[PDB]
């Protein structure tokens, strides 16, 4: 029963959720990170050890390589296996946004030739994070850590004619918030030291006047300042990165970064897709991803795209409560599929087509 | 506009040539083939409606069917052709 | 001999990936029916 | 037989890049794109395009199937390579589409610049009117090919283009745009971009807009103003405009059911037949206002010569084989009226026949389905132009070995 | 959806499954009819078929003829001990009798 | 009690009437087929390494032949036909296997005169026939049958006369009911 054997596996810029599938969490998830000796680590002791360490982040944007990185991040999430991966093995990997030819065949090659299982799925994030709910169609904001994407996946196929792509709102924003500390006085320069910085969203991620928001709230500063908790004591009354770079996603303009506003990149996708599937692209428009956990995401879309929107049409935003994980939990859901059993590869079909398989 | 009239011509040919590549039929003989079918059919799911309506069911199943072709064919015919539906019936149920 | 082929797993595809977000429904509803069973195991002791 | 290629479907709307063996092409992004001056630069997904920023200029890359400036062409391919691809041009070879009455200049000049260049390991130019027909699953045929510059129709005999039976007319998206415009401008409807819009009300059916402008706009050229204004003017196409059964006629388009839209500011109004009455031209010319010439050819009458200068031994299998394509056949009616207006003017000693490729990726993406399927074949390994196959025949060599 | 398979191929089968179904459901046979019942009349019927078109073969093969006519039906039927049976009261046009002469009538 | 444990109708029919190494690799590969030895790439098995390439069969172009510069001076000379046109006419026959459909569309018209269909293909089968006729010893082909280009172009003529009617096909088509009326008639 590999529905109920299954395990799932996302690498992520920030975090792989690394752990056992069948039930609706994450078991251990680590920071995905790959280390080398600068004149093998990865995970929490390699972000320990950066200080002695040339880290490097498999994912680039999705696009990963294949021969000597990846399979230390597999390697360590073989935890979420009976310690016998050989046998316990009925798993589903990241699939990036759209690299499909090369990615998903040279992915499904090291994963049958290490482990030759008789179960494998091939299906984008999109469709995934869809089923964390399920209907016609989500044009998933999917905000994580490196990437931000419109698909609209329609009758839980990806239309890629209409996926769009946003890179400004990944990695980088934390630079961005880094530099505004340093101008607000505190000026942290390395990985090592914006860990805490990185940790600031935590509470500094609202937005409301996304027009004039940093400005009227640096007039009237009180009640809103939220004062994160530095290692040093110092809880000097952050206020203005509160709403500083949590629009960014909105305006990126904001950063120096020149793209279509995260919420007009979404309307221009569903613009491009189909006239009469639109209306269930306005009706279904789902928000996943770490990033989106931004408690003003929800309001500030539903206002940018019932501006941007007919009259007619209406917009139908939901934001789950743990859209933290719900691409994962969708992606469990999706495995552990009662009925599902006969769409998972098997070393059957892969001992005479191989990665020749659909892909 | 057109009348068009069923038949099992179509697959008595494609058992015929399946069980003689190289023999062939002609059309009376396909016809009077077609009789025997519709003749057989006919028994054997009226024997089912019988049993079905004797044990006091409004729906007949393989059972029915099965008993109808033990009670209908003689001798060692009717093992042979129980067997064949046996088999059959577990092919199918088997989603092969 | 390849060109039916895509026109046929297009078809099949759409077709495939369908009835997976398909059963997605089934799923979500049969968690909801999940609660309902388990209401109905609860009548069930009331009954016993 | 399968192998690791890239297929490229230029067109003068569209580009359509993917990987070869897919359903569907891996980035579709519009090809009327701008430009600015950072040197010049391009975008591609419609995100680093459609964003107001300083001093947005006006270019043209590729107009009527063929190279308008090598430059512009240049830097798309070199983003779509970069950007989506991802990839190395030198690890995956290069099946790129053409206009049949593209020129052997620009053919060499673009195998030349695919090979000096990105250094691709093999490369294929194929035309469009071949790629559809082997999309379609059909050799031999008629492909009718209304895009947004012209409407064309090619008749291709066992995976060969007739040039000589090949027939054009202007009436394209870019005159449906036209039309819409001056549909707009008598109506008294104020075309507002949306990167004009701050904020909108709603209004009543017919009010004015009741939207504010926003305050920071850059600088913005009119060749951009124009290409939004396009823009919104297409989506009004895809989401009123519909073809006429019959042949125009005032008291039965009176007597259709009006179109309710909404543009971009807020004005929303229903349309009734002046929806109708603007694809009309595409099929009659003749009842077109500004356009006083009876030499432009509609739809079916383009068809009907393209078939008429060909060997009158193959048109029984044009005729049976007409493919439609293109992303103007998406209006509603519209393939109604041509099979209708065919069987009307087609002799009834040759078969009438059209495939019924209706979807929007079937049309849309023929061109880039066929060259997928196409370089997905085992057979067609051995028609593509080797690098060693350039550095010794020349630029020239690509005349013999892809007609 | 997926591509659809027969319920004849999916049994192993090739009388329509279908049409039986149809005629047992419509029919004065019952109200409503079950999936496993028109399998296994489609399968009893074809058994038969390839029985008696074996037996017509080998008469045809026997009198020299390519093609089974109604006279290899007959002789098959009147040949075979169970076939016989099943088809006692039933007459098949243009297939004649069998060369049975009773001894009694014989020169002597 | 019941054994059963199978499927109801299965069981109810029966009882109630009682090492792993075989990795894909993108491996590269060579067709012969090919005179370039262009070097392509696809995912082979670890079995057929290096194997020939499978569709190389596909490789048996048009048979057409290729006359020389002094038989061609001997025996193919023309006075309406000059080598820079016979030898255009003869590499599009050979480019697009034999196809005089396309091969008059893709003629030069530029630099030679404009040409029919049946002009192009007699003239190629008269080549044909006049380069074997020169000796009795080749086996190849020796009597191509050159087809008939008179009959041909009535054939065109008299059928193109027919495509473009409009009502003709009507009238003759009701004249003709009419025929069959009164001939059934006189019978
Ligand atoms: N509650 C939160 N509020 C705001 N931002 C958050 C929150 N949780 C995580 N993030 C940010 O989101 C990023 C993680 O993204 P998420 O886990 O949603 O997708 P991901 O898997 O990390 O990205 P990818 O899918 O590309 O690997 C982290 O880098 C973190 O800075
Ligand atoms: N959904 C739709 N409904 C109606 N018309 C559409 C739709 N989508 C696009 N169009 C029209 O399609 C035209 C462009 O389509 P297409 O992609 O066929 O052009 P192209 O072939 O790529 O480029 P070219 O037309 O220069 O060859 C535009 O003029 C646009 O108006």
């Amino acid at each position: 029963d590999d529905d109920i054997a299954a395990l799932v596996v996302d690498n992520g810029s920030g975090m792989c959720k690394a752990g056992f599938a069948g039930d609706d969490a994450p078991r251990a998830v680590f920071p995905s990170i790959v280390g080398r000796p600068r004149h093998s680590y990865v995970g929490d002791e390699a972000q320990s050890k950066r200080g002695i360490l040339t880290l490097k982040y498999p994912i680039e944007h999705g696009i990963v390589t294949n021969w000597d990185d990846m399979e230390k991040i597999w390697h360590h999430t073989f935890y979420n296996e009976l310690r016998v991966a050989p046998e316990e093995h009925p798993v589903l990997l990241t699939e990036a946004p759209l690299n499909p030819k090369a990615n998903r065949e040279k992915m499904t090659q090291i994963m049958f030739e290490t482990f030759n299982t008789p179960a494998m799925y091939v299906a984008i994030q999109a469709v995934l994070s869809l089923y964390a709910s399920g209907r016609t169609t989500g044009i998933v904001m999917d905000s994580g850590d490196g990437v931000t994407h419109t698909v609209p996946i329609y009758e839980g196929y990806a239309l890629p004619h209409a996926i769009l792509r946003l890179d400004l709102a990944g990695r980088d924003l934390t630079d961005y918030l880094m530099k505004i500390l340093t101008e607000r006085g505190y000026s942290f320069t390395t990985t090592a030291e914006r860990e805490i910085v990185r940790d600031i969203k935590e509470k500094l991620c609202y937005v409301a006047l996304d027009f004039e928001q940093e400005m009227a709230t640096a007039a009237s500063s009180s009640s809103l300042e939220k004062s994160y908790e530095l290692p040093d004591g110092q809880v000097i009354t952050i206020g203005n990165e509160r709403f500083r770079c949590p629009e960014a996603l909105f305006q990126p303009s904001f950063l120096g970064m020149e793209s279509c506003g995260i919420h007009e990149t979404t309307f221009n996708s569903i613009m491009k897709c189909d006239v009469d599937i639109r209306k269930d692209l306005y009706a279904n428009t789902v928000l996943s991803g770490g990033t989106t956990m931004y408690p003003g995401i929800a309001d500030r879309m539903q206002k940018e795209i019932t501006a941007l929107a007919p009259s007619t049409m209406k917009i139908k935003i939901i934001a789950p409560p743990e859209r933290k994980y719900s691409v994962w939990i969708g992606g469990s859901i999706l495995a552990s599929l009662s009925t599902f059993q006969q769409m998972w590869i098997s070393k059957q079909e892969y001992d005479e087509s191989g990665p020749s398989i659909v892909h | 506009k057109r009348s068009r009239k069923e038949s099992y011509s179509v697959y008595v040919y494609k058992v015929l040539k399946q069980v003689h590549p190289d023999t062939g039929i002609s059309s009376k003989a396909m016809g009077i083939m077609n009789s025997f079918v519709n003749d057989i059919f006919e028994r054997i799911a009226g024997e089912a409606s019988r049993l079905a309506h004797y044990n006091k069911r409004s729906t007949i199943t393989s059972r029915e069917i099965q008993t109808a072709v033990r009670l209908l064919l003689p001798g060692e015919l009717a093992k042979h052709a129980v067997s064949e539906g046996t088999k059959a019936v577990t092919k199918y149920t088997s989603s092969k | 001999w390849l060109s039916a082929d895509f026109a046929q797993e297009r078809r099949w595809k759409r077709g495939v990936a369908r009835k997976v977000v398909r059963m997605v429904i089934r799923h979500h509803e049969e968690q909801r029916q999940k609660e309902e069973r388990a209401r109905r195991e609860e009548q069930a002791k009331l009954r016993r | 037989d399968e192998v690791g290629a890239l297929v490229f479907d230029i067109g003068s709307y569209t580009v359509r890049a993917g990987y070869a063996g897919e359903d569907c092409p891996k980035v579709d992004f519009p090809t009327a794109i701008g430009m600015v001056v950072e040197g010049p630069t391009y975008y591609i997904d419609t995100n680093a395009l459609r964003v107001p920023r300083e001093n947005m200029e006006a270019i043209s890359p590729l107009k009527n199937g063929m190279v308008e400036d090598w430059d512009s062409f240049q830097a798309i391919l070199d983003h779509t390579y970069k950007m989506h691809v991802k990839s190395e041009a030198s690890l995956h070879p290069v099946l790129m589409s053409e206009a049949p009455w593209n020129t052997r200049a620009k053919r060499e000049k673009l195998t030349e610049l695919m090979f000096e260049h990105y250094n691709i390991p093999a490369f294929f130019l194929c035309k469009t009117a071949v790629l559809t027909a082997f999309a379609n699953g059909r050799s031999t045929g008629l492909i009718l090919d209304s895009g947004a510059t012209h409407t064309t129709a090619i008749p291709v005999h066992d995976g060969y283009v007739l040039q000589q039976g090949i027939v054009k007319s202007p009436l394209a998206g870019d005159f449906i745009t036209m039309q819409c415009r001056e549909l707009f401008q008598e109506m008294n409807i104020e075309l507002v971009p949306p990167y004009m819009i701050a904020s909108k009300e709603a209004v009543r059916e017919g009010s004015p807009a009741n939207w504010k402008r926003k305050e920071k706009l850059p600088q913005v050229t009119r060749s951009w103003h124009n290409y939004m204004c396009n823009c919104v003017i297409q989506d009004f196409q895809a989401s009123v405009l519909q073809v006429s059964d019959s042949t125009y006629d005032e008291q039965v388009a009176a007597q259709m059911p009006t179109v309710h839209y909404e543009f971009p500011n807020g004005y929303n109004c229903d349309f009734g037949a002046e929806r109708l009455k603007i694809p009309e031209g595409l099929f009659d010319p003749s009842n077109v206002k500004g356009l006083s010439g009876n030499t432009m050819l509609g739809v079916s009458h383009v068809v009907t010569t393209s078939v008429g200068m060909c060997d009158i031994d193959i048109r029984p299998g044009l005729y049976g084989s007409v493919i439609v394509a293109g992303g103007n056949t998406l209006i509603q009616s519209f393939t109604d009226r041509l099979n209708r207006e065919l069987s009307q003017k087609t002799p009834p000693s040759m078969r009438l026949k059209l495939i019924a490729n209706n979807t929007t990726v079937e049309r849309r993406f023929s061109s880039w389905i066929g060259g997928s399927i196409l370089a997905s074949l085992g057979t067609f390994q051995q028609m593509w132009i080797s690098k060693q196959e350039y550095e010794e025949g020349g630029k020239q060599c690509v005349e013999r070995k892809c007609p | 959806r997926a591509k659809a398979k027969s319920r004849s191929s999916r049994a192993g089968l090739q009388f329509p499954v279908g049409r039986v179904h149809r005629l047992l459901r419509k029919g004065n046979y019952a109200e409503r009819v079950g999936a496993g019942a028109p399998v296994y009349l489609a399968a009893v019927l074809e058994y038969l078929t390839a029985e008696i078109l074996e037996l017509a073969g080998n008469a045809a093969r026997d009198n020299k003829k390519t093609r089974i006519i109604p006279r290899h039906l007959q002789l098959a039927i009147r040949n075979d001990e169970e076939l016989n049976k099943l088809l006692g009261r039933v007459t098949i046009a243009q297939g004649g009798v069998l060369p049975n002469i009773q001894a009694v009538l014989l020169p002597k | 009690k019941r054994p059963e444990g199978m499927h109801r109708e299965v069981y109810a029919l029966l009882y109630s009437d009682k090492k792993k190494v075989r990795p894909w690799k993108w491996m590269p590969f060579t067709n012969p087929a090919r005179k370039d030895g262009a070097m392509f790439f696809h995912w082979r098995r670890a079995a057929e390494e290096g194997k020939d390439y499978p569709f190389a069969r596909f490789n048996k172009t048009v048979q057409v032949p290729v006359y020389s510069e002094q038989e061609y001076q001997l025996y193919l000379h023309d006075d309406a036909w000059t080598k820079a046109e016979t030898d255009h006419l003869f590499d599009l026959s050979r480019r697009f296997d034999l196809r005089f459909v396309v091969i008059h569309d893709r003629y030069d018209h530029q630099q030679f005169k404009k040409r029919s269909v049946e002009d192009l293909k007699e003239r190629y089968y008269h080549i044909c026939a006049k380069l074997a006729n020169v000796r009795a010893v080749p086996g190849t082909d020796l009597k191509i049958p050159v087809f008939d280009a008179g009959h041909e172009r009535r054939r065109k003529e008299q059928l193109e006369r027919l495509y473009n009617r409009t009502p003709e096909q009507v009238a003759e088509e009701e004249y003709l009911l009419q025929e069959l009326r009164k001939i059934e008639a006189r019978k």
